[PDB]
């Protein structure tokens, strides 16, 4: 650990610092199903069609933060997955048990569910989420027994909520309010806490699998560092050109890397099992990048970028390795858009609005090939 | 003897002076022409 610069760091020096190893899981002691710490999953109320999501389909990002039930398509979505964090860093993948304090994140969004007195249910951002707000316990009956909860035990623990087969109520640890709907009358039902509530309250748990919890992470952080740079790209313009303005150049081009291996398409050698398990994998990507909006955001980065006619001129409005990085990062871009709408139907017929404003750009040298190879995947 | 005597050089930084210590250090170039000021000025160099 590295005292040279003001935050803290870890670097490999012939220093030595001090270590300790603290456990979270065992694999071996997991049980199948069996609700373990730090899972990611699916809240579902009715017949197993509703699911607790935020409408993140329509973009706003004070839409973001209202909570509501949702059917359809949702719960193949990656808008409905939350992540479950215990409240205790040691053993925090263990079993979890009923009455069991937690914090519900919003994989997507990255935010915390919490509830203040007079705007119900919020999600709110990681500084200001402080346990007390987004503190949530499953409990197995509605009866409030109020038991309390026993001695923090160092290990696995007992497996206790299954997977689909158990019914649990979601309570606030400090009010007690049940997690209820208001029943207002793509079912879009609003979720409220409520002292009582009603009978049919119980929530199931649906397990997402890796692939689904790694493509919404991965949705967040793109999400994160493409608005940063759309941000950081809107102050260099506006005749408002500083370096105060802070411009991910390095971490844009390795995020965008980082997609285009992502959605590589499957190697041709492979045998057949293996490049079918690799294209489904490639198309659920493809279509959670396509349910999150990721398209559009792609488009915004190039059409920001396109505003500067050549490297040298960004290079003039930004700086200098801006302007060597601008060619790289449109090429960039655009291999990752061909990627993203490659062999999905789907994804095409929803791009299909966008073809006159991709042939505009057709006679720029610097993307002629990359929308040609867009608009020869599209047609 | 020498891979001994390196490996202890290096857990011990210190052992390398002032300079190629790190966190402030000049430079062997910086520091042999330091001490030829040094020894151009009578002062810094004797007891005085």
């Amino acid at each position: 650990l590295s005292y040279g610069n003001g935050s803290l760091h870890v670097d490999a020096a012939f220093q030595q610092t001090l270590w300790s190893v603290a456990p979270i899981s065992s694999g071996s002691e997991a049980a199948q199903g069996y609700l373990i710490g730090g899972d990611v999953l699916r809240l579902l109320h009715g017949h197993m069609d509703e699911c607790l999501t935020v409408p993140s389909g329509e973009h706003g990002e004070e839409q973001r933060r209202t909570v509501h039930y949702e059917g359809g398509a949702v719960s193949v979505h990656a808008r409905s997955l939350w992540r479950l964090e215990t409240l205790r860093v040691a053993w925090s993948g263990s079993h979890i048990r009923w009455g069991q304090p937690f914090r519900l994140r919003h994989v997507t969004t990255g935010k915390y569910l919490s509830l203040m007195e007079d705007k119900n249910l919020l999600l709110m951002d990681k500084e200001k989420a402080d346990v007390k707000s987004t503190a949530f316990t499953f409990r197995s009956s509605k009866e409030k027994l109020d038991v309390g909860v026993r001695k923090e035990v160092d290990g696995m623990g007992t497996s206790e909520i299954k997977y689909g087969d158990s019914v649990c109520y979601i309570q606030h640890v400090d009010t007690g309010l049940w997690l209820t709907y208001q029943s207002v009358d793509s079912i879009q039902r609003k979720a409220i806490m409520h002292h009582e509530g009603h009978m049919d309250d119980g929530i199931s748990l649906s397990r997402s699998q890796h692939e689904e919890s790694r493509t919404a992470r991965v949705i967040r952080s793109t999400v994160f560092l493409f608005n940063r740079f759309i941000r950081g790209l809107d102050a260099l313009s506006k005749k408002a050109k500083a370096s105060t303005v802070d411009l991910p150049i390095e971490s844009v081009s390795l995020s965008l890397q980082d997609l285009i291996g992502y959605f590589h398409p499957p190697d041709e050698h492979l045998e057949h099992e293996d490049k079918q398990n690799r294209l489904r994998a490639l198309k659920n990507r493809q279509n959670l990048f396509q349910e999150e909006g990721m398209i559009n955001l792609v488009l915004e980065c190039i059409d920001r970028l396109h505003v500067y006619s050549s490297a040298a001129h960004f290079a003039d409005v930004a700086g200098r390795e801006a302007g060597e990085s601008w060619k790289s990062i449109l090429n960039s871009l655009y291999e990752l858009l061909a990627a993203l709408i490659r062999g999905n139907r789907k994804n095409c017929a929803q791009f299909s609005g966008s073809l006159d404003w991709l042939i505009s750009r057709l006679e720029r040298l610097e993307a002629s090939s990359g929308i040609l190879e867009v608009l020869h995947c599209v047609l | 003897n020498a891979n001994v005597v390196v490996r202890l050089l290096i857990r011990r930084p210190e052992c390398f002076g002032p300079a190629l210590r790190g966190e402030g250090g000049n430079g062997l170039l910086a520091a042999m022409e330091e001490a030829i000021k040094i020894a151009e000025d009578p002062s810094r160099d004797g007891p005085s």
